[PDB]
């Protein structure tokens, strides 16, 4: 969920408009944002890190708005104002063209050391552009809204913006060994090596993440010039000599990275949606990147692309029944530009490259839909007549809680994750005996194995309600996690009907009966010779000898009827003796 | 010395008695009143059956404050028929004092007087007809005559909410001698054995009265977890809107199913060590549709089926790991991608409740695991309406109306709408669930046909339950921690889960 | 269910085949009729005198058939043999045409006396008919088939078939004094009077019932003729001057009643059967009636109508898409004879006298679907999309059953129907207090009224079940009925949830503390003031003094909490004590 | 003998520290019926109509009220366009009440229209030709089967604003004056279903009939004619069984005829299917019985329903 901070009567300023915190707060739900917020740095800072009650441009009025992960127009007050200002027809959608300079042809040429840490990478400049406080604040924002967003923490695209009045000559992109490159880094008093400043920055807040977490191969990317200066390393960090500031006139903006077309986009984005403040506005000047293949593309490639949409389709799609003409009026003011074509049929879409959101014929729909408000869409009721059914299983499940109830007995909510000393060593068996399934780097010990028994959960509820009456008779019916080589992906889920009686006393007389009840109910008679059920004393390790059955039915074990061992009855902590019982209701469906 | 002391002492009386004995006469006869006497005798009556007790009432019929006064002075038509002449009388003033008022109204509905808006002094009111007998009045002024009977059943009757006369029922107690008389008073006598019945030794002795105001003994009831009879509720629901129920056996899914064929790009960050359990065990699928796989790969990368892909390179080994289900949606691809393979197409309507996995230490009610229900519906030509329309259905035999939609994202939906609803105490239009239309390259790719489309929908088990049984954060019954005290008390969120519940009384 | 007896051997050679005990079970089906049961005359009676072994008639087996009491052309065996034929095509329908005769106009006049009686009667005459052992017994039979029957005992319509060989000259129908007419009766010695027959057959075990439940007002019908000969007297007894036997050469068959049409039907069908042994075969011989208005109506009115069906009604009414041609075969087969009308869009049908069933479009609907077969249709599935909705009261019923179930308590099924005493003087009240609804004619004494509580029930299995275990805890959620003034009936229904504790000591704290926990369940708070409920203590003649509450919530009187009174326990005949507990659940809604 | 002095179940203490042990106690016969624990019951007949209830439910029909013991008779059969002459309006057959012998509020149009068509005819009928004698209908009685219940249903739908397709069911007690018996008793439930759209045709009234006997495990099905008074075509639905080892009568339904329906206003494109059955057949034979009065009525024995097991573990996989 992309957050967005404005400074609000900055925002106001921008539209051309003074809005209510309602009527805002409205014209978000109408174009699905979302004003999350209404506060400042007064309450960030001012709620985590002591008080540092400073207020002199940071305590402000700015709106905290949500914009969806998926339009990538709208990560900067520019953009969020281009696009409402669309939306609501009060201003032309602007074109963005890419123009030829004047001799200075800007090139970057990408190396054969490149495509094996960052593949490729794309570039190109933006002329003389008016900067301000708020506007350059804003152009570092978008950078790293976008980095640590849509580029996966720089880990497919970085980007890289240069004062390109302070170097010059064609720049190369490629990697030389880390111990390898003297640098000035953006924050660094000094001058280090490549091979210096990784661990220098393991210490780093902020970098602490990007840096091992793409490079320790055995190339560093790197970008160059004629004069021999270095633009910048590419993930990490850029070179304070091309720092841009405030009154920068020329920007030269460089993308590097494992993804061309995502990279390819984060350039558009970034170009497209400052180039506002250009001399010569909405104009990009174009750049020449040369690949290691020898060959020239002109970047960046601001893509227009012309699909042709049914009008029909929409309308049936959406499920609205509009004219062709004013469909097209809808579609457009949501930056595709339509046009009817001739027989009032078909309606041709201009797919502008700020949205490159729009891949299939279906996208379009969304925003026509968007546009037309769904709130003003109809709401209909499919007629297709269908008849419902229960899955066997749940529907019996459904039965026996029921029953369960009227047997005196309660319901629980065991969590189906836990710590394997909860399924194995508590219980007198080892980790490796309980074909358990194993989670990946889990948070806490609890987070270790899936469920192999609702026994440990029903304990540990008890342990957790030493507070309540004499005899507590637990119970649950959910499922069980087992590795199965038999299975598509390995595990196979049981339906398990877990009770325990917890007492002065246990009650393997009173838990025996309950199994007995639990047959009588599913219409199981007692005894085999009738395709039936029986308990044949056995062993278990989790419980007290001499008083632990296995139940048999339907030609196979089913589950385990016994009183706990006092050693698992400590080992969850508990207090009274226990009796329990564990059968599989899968079989009796 | 209320009950207890004239108990004791109306037993004194009635042993030193002939049998008869009143509760107003030995009531007269004693420096009490007849609410000490009375009021006794319930407790020699509840201490088992020792006197006896005949409850008789006198009946006669008095006349009112009000109709004391009709009674010498007319009744209020007859006053004001008097007082409007034939020159007319403003109807303005004639209402401007109570007294009239009534009056008014009923020389109206009596033909007497009607009314005008004919002269510049508002509407007026003269008198209709010019023979006046005022009954009301005479009839009362003989009811005070002793003679409260020369009147019919059918006259006082009416007279009676009329506020003009009312009846006076003295009630008299005349307590006798029972069985259990005895000035002993040893109301040790607890229950009543299956003796006793036989016998009549129920007779000869008194009984503790019980204490009625003392709660008494819940009985020991099995109990169902609330947030499992609010599935139950919602299962229900589902099934009545003619949805099937899909099965969900498999908390363990391989990313293929989870992500990839729901085209949840692969690069995708929900897919990410700090969003999804991913497993450490069989951490790779022991197998899967490669032919279907492959379709996706494919419209994955390079696009088809109308989309231009998300033209990156798809690696098999990656949806080959195995997970913890994130969301029920994988278990709709599977349902979905099934009937896909059906000979010929059938629209139908799935549903299924599970829990899933995300890992998460999130914020709001930290749980890593929790329960979401979804809904799905295939057709042909459905519209994000019919989409809308359902849900309407839907949230309304879950007892909610203020329902608004918004346009929203889910990787997975042509269009997707998350939907509200208004919250009268927390004033403020909630969240209430996410829903979309499955984009085709999605369902294309399963082989479903292309004039066929499906919508969905769906919600967390938790959010509901914690605003109909009533709270704030859930991890208070849903885990081993759970307050099994409070599951005990859980009361039926059913009736009290789609019609309307009472909240406590607003006393000031 | 009208039940038709006939001579196998002989049914099957009336149809002119031989069929197995199924081949014909089956062609019942097939015709919507059922085969009952197959026996002999000996088994009829073997059961009836205990076994005095009657042979001779009883050597034969015959068919016990069951025919739709809208059918009435299939009463004998001459029309379940005509019917059978057509439907399977193995013959020609016939054609019933009336005719006149030769001079001898027979002729019945009604006179003014009548209408106050037997308002209008017809009749008419079948020339020669070959009578039979069989055929006589089964025109017998008819006649006494469709007269207790569509006649509603002779009620509406009586017929009388006379030997017209035995009178002449034109007839009279007429009404004179009771005691003012000799008279000759089929089965008696003498001749008596009608104000004498009458108290004479009172002790007569098949006309016991027909008599006064008609007659016993100033003027019996009769009907004499020329020479002055009493043909019959209507409802009770016909001459037996003018009895008809095997030997009959002519018939004159008459019918009197209330019901004009249905009289007119009767006839038809008695003439229209038979006329298959007149010597001019399928012939009726007209008959004039003379009714009191002095006009001259011809009879019978073998009735032909004949209505149009569009094809397309028939098919999209079955379900069916046969085409016209097609469609008018099958409705032939059934007696209708049909024909297409050019345009093979219409259908004309001709309806015979014979099935007077047919009253309506869809009447044909029926006989066309039962021709085709009804397994021949194919099933569809009716595509409209509704949503399913329970009924409130219903729903909350079926929780609080599962609740009840869970607080250990377990469900009974009590009848609503019992005697007064049981809800009134065994509980202590009059049944005049009871505002119980009185049922009328009651067959046995536990029919008297119906429930107004369901304590009784209750109490009544306990005592039923005195072999049950320590105590016993039974419940029910079901209605109760009074009269209520406002309702378009007079009476209503409560869903009232009563339970009972039966055990060596009452458990009026434990019944005390289930209301509690209902109340729980359904959300109501304690106490006067937060609008919930109270145990206010209070008297009731059927609780023991001093142990009985009064339940009050939601503004107003819910029910009765209490200690049975030792009166009523014994008057139930029970041993224990006991506690109760009745609400009404119905405003907890 | 030495160390054999047996204890019985473990203990808190036992477990407290180590005296468990070796203090030998092995004794647990591992062959009987154990101790059922005490618990609720629902009765058997209710837990089936519970099932009935909900296959309702899942097959989209909406649950009609039917809080009324006592039906006019005018509802119970005139309505229905059952004849008076009909021998199941007789005394001995049917409950009349003795105390609020007639009833007290008519819909006296409708009675009309009914009056009308149901002695002269009319919406395309010719009636039964009989005269309709207004104090008959006035009489009171014991709702004889729940049909009457649908009439009423279907009348209130027809007086709805625009007419809307529906599907009606209810599950009610009816009472009946038959015969004091061993095979059925004076009363009993009966169940009903009724759907009401354009167009229906016998076909769907069979194809709602198979799914329905489906979601109750039966696919033998085989329909036959038959006759209600109230149904243009009338089927009465059978399936084979092995304990009269050939077909049996599991349900009768129909087709409500005009002379019904259009009376109460519904439109002429309109036209409603239904079918019956009663709560009792189903169980005396998934469940084996002999006497009914074994599980209805207070003469039931309570250990049978004690031990009565998921009535709904039926129409699964059995
Ligand atoms: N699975 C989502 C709902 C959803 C699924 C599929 C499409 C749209 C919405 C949830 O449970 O919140
Ligand atoms: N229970 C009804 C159901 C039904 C209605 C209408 C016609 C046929 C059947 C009956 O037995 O008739």
């Amino acid at each position: 969920m992309p957050t967005v901070s404005v400074k609000r009567d900055l925002l106001f300023q921008a539209l051309g408009r003074t809005y209510t915190d309602e009527e805002f707060d409205e014209l978000c739900f109408e174009f699905g944002l979302e004003l999350d917020e209404i506060t400042s740095e007064k309450e960030i800072i001012s709620k985590e890190q002591g008080n540092v009650k400073a207020a002199g441009a940071s305590d402000v009025v700015l709106y905290k708005i949500d914009v969806p992960a998926n339009r990538y127009d709208l990560l900067c007050l520019e953009g969020l104002v281009r696009g409402l200002q669309v939306f609501k027809e009060r201003i032309k959608a602007p074109v963005y063209k890419r123009v030829m300079p004047d001799g200075k042809i800007q090139k970057l040429i990408i190396t054969e050391e490149t495509a094996k840490i960052r593949p490729f990478a794309v570039a190109a400049v933006l002329r003389n552009i008016k900067f301000t406080k708020d506007r350059y604040d804003s152009f570092i924002e978008l950078q790293e809204k976008l980095h640590q967003n849509i580029c996966r923490k720089r880990a497919l695209v970085a980007i890289g913006t240069h004062d390109l009045d302070t170097l010059s000559g064609p720049f190369t992109y490629t990697a030389k060994r880390p111990s390898d490159i003297k640098f000035k880094p953006l924050n660094k008093t000094k001058e280090y090596t490549a091979c210096e400043l990784m661990n220098i920055y393991k210490t780093d807040n902020h970098l602490k993440h990007y840096l091992h977490i793409i490079e320790n191969k055995p190339l560093y990317p790197v970008i160059y010039d004629s004069n021999g200066v270095v633009l910048s390393m590419p993930p990490i960090i850029n070179g304070d000599h091309s720092r841009i500031t405030v009154n920068t006139r020329n920007i030269f903006i460089e993308c590097t990275g494992t993804d061309f077309t995502k990279a390819k986009i984060v350039l558009d984005i970034i170009v497209t949606m400052f180039s506002e403040y250009c001399e010569n506005q909405f104009t990009v000047e174009a750049a020449e990147v040369v690949f290691p293949n020898g060959k020239s593309h002109t970047f960046p490639e601001l893509a227009y692309r012309k699909e042709m949409v049914r009008a029909d389709l929409i309308n049936k799609k959406v499920g609205i029944r509009e004219t062709p003409e004013n469909l097209a009026k809808l579609l457009t003011r949501m930056y595709l530009k339509s046009e009817v074509i001739g027989d009032g049929n078909q309606i041709e879409i201009e797919i502008p490259p700020t949205r490159a959101d729009i891949i299939h014929a279906c996208d379009i729909v969304e925003d026509a839909a968007i546009a037309y408000g769904y709130n003003n869409i109809q709401m209909t009721l499919p007629k297709t007549y269908t008849i419902a059914n229960q899955f066997p299983l749940n529907k019996l499940t459904e039965l026996l809680r029921h029953d369960m109830a009227a047997a005196g007995f309660t319901e629980a909510l065991t969590f189906a994750l836990c710590s394997q000393e909860d399924i194995a060593d508590k219980l007198g068996v080892d980790i490796s005996a309980t074909k358990a399934v194993h989670i990946s780097n889990p948070k806490t010990a609890e987070f270790q194995v899936a469920r192999t028994t609702l026994l440990p959960g029903l304990l540990k509820t008890i342990a957790a309600n030493r507070k309540m009456p004499l005899p507590l008779k637990l119970f649950e019916i959910s499922d069980i996690v087992i590795k199965d080589s038999n299975t598509d992906v390995g595990a196979k889920n049981y339906r398990h009907l877990c009770a325990v009686y917890y007492n002065k006393n246990p009650g393997f007389e009173i838990i025996h009966g309950l199994l007995d009840r639990i047959m009588q109910l599913l219409d199981v008679p007692p005894g085999e010779d009738k395709g039936g059920y029986v308990i044949k004393a056995s062993e278990g390790p989790a419980f007290f000898p001499g008083r632990c059955a296995e139940i048999f039915a339907r030609g196979q074990s089913v589950g385990k009827l016994g009183v706990l061992h006092p050693d698992v009855i400590t080992k969850f902590e508990l207090t009274m003796p226990c009796s329990s019982l564990e059968i599989n209701i899968g079989p009796f469906l | 010395m209320a009950d207890g002391q004239v108990a004791e002492l109306l037993l004194r009386r009635l042993e030193a008695s002939d049998g008869g004995l009143d509760s107003a006469e030995l009531a007269a006869e004693l420096g009490m009143e007849h609410q000490a006497v009375v009021g006794a005798v319930k407790s020699l009556q509840a201490l088992g059956e020792v006197i006896e007790a005949e409850l008789r009432s006198t009946k006669h019929w008095e006349l009112t404050a009000e109709g004391e006064e009709i009674a010498r002075e007319g009744s209020h038509e007859a006053r004001v028929f008097r007082s409007i002449p034939p020159e007319g009388l403003a109807q303005s003033e004639l209402m401007r004092l109570p007294s009239g008022k009534v009056g008014f109204s009923k020389a109206m509905s009596n033909k007497w007087i009607r009314v005008d808006k004919s002269a510049a002094d508002g509407p007026r009111v003269f008198r209709v007809v010019d023979s006046m007998e005022d009954e009301v009045q005479r009839r009362l002024q003989l009811v005070r005559g002793g003679q409260a009977e020369k009147l019919g059943e059918k006259e006082r009757s009416e007279l009676r909410k009329r506020k003009l006369l009312a009846e006076v029922t003295l009630k008299t107690y005349w307590v006798s001698k029972g069985s259990a008389f005895s000035t002993s008073i040893s109301k040790q006598e607890t229950e009543l054995s299956p003796e006793m019945i036989s016998s009549g030794s129920w007779r000869d002795r008194p009984f503790k009265p019980y204490n009625f105001l003392a709660h008494g003994v819940l009985p020991d009831s099995g109990h169902l977890h609330p947030l499992l009879k609010v599935r139950s509720q919602f299962r229900q629901i589902f099934l009545e809107m003619g949805f099937t129920e899909m099965p969900t056996d498999n908390f363990i899914e391989s990313s293929f199913w989870n992500f990839d064929a729901l085209f949840q790009p692969q690069q995708h960050p929900a897919r990410d060590q700090h969003d999804t359990f991913f497993l450490r065990d069989p951490a790779e699928a022991l197998q899967l549709p490669m032919d279907y796989v492959q379709r996706v790969k494919r419209t994955h990368s390079q696009g088809g089926y109308g989309s231009q892909g998300y033209k990156y390179n798809w690696k098999l080994d990656e949806a080959r790991k195995n997970l913890l289900r994130t969301h029920t949606t994988s278990a709709s691809a599977r349902a979905l991608y099934r009937l896909a393979q059906k000979k010929p197409f059938t629209p139908v309507k799935y549903f299924s409740i599970d829990r899933v996995f995300r890992n998460e230490t999130l914020d709001a009610t930290h749980l890593a695991e929790f329960h979401q229900i979804e809904g799905v519906v295939a057709d042909h030509g459905l519209t994000l309406g019919h989409l809308m329309g359902v849900l309407r259905e839907f949230f309304t035999k879950l007892g909610i109306t203020q329902l608004r939609f918004k346009p929203a994202y889910n990787p997975y939906t042509e269009p997707s709408m998350e939907v509200f609803s208004y919250h009268q105490g927390l004033k403020k239009w909630v969240e209430v669930g996410n829903s979309g239309v499955f984009r085709p390259e999605m369902l294309l790719p399963m082989g479903l046909p292309e004039n066929v489309s499906v919508i969905a929908w769906g919600l967390s088990l938790e959010r509901p339950t914690m605003i109909k049984y009533g709270i704030n954060n859930i991890r208070e019954l849903v885990g081993h921690k759970v307050n099994l005290q409070m599951v005990y008390d859980s009361p039926l969120c059913r009736l009290d889960a789609e019609p309307r519940p009472p909240p406590t009384q607003e006393a000031a």
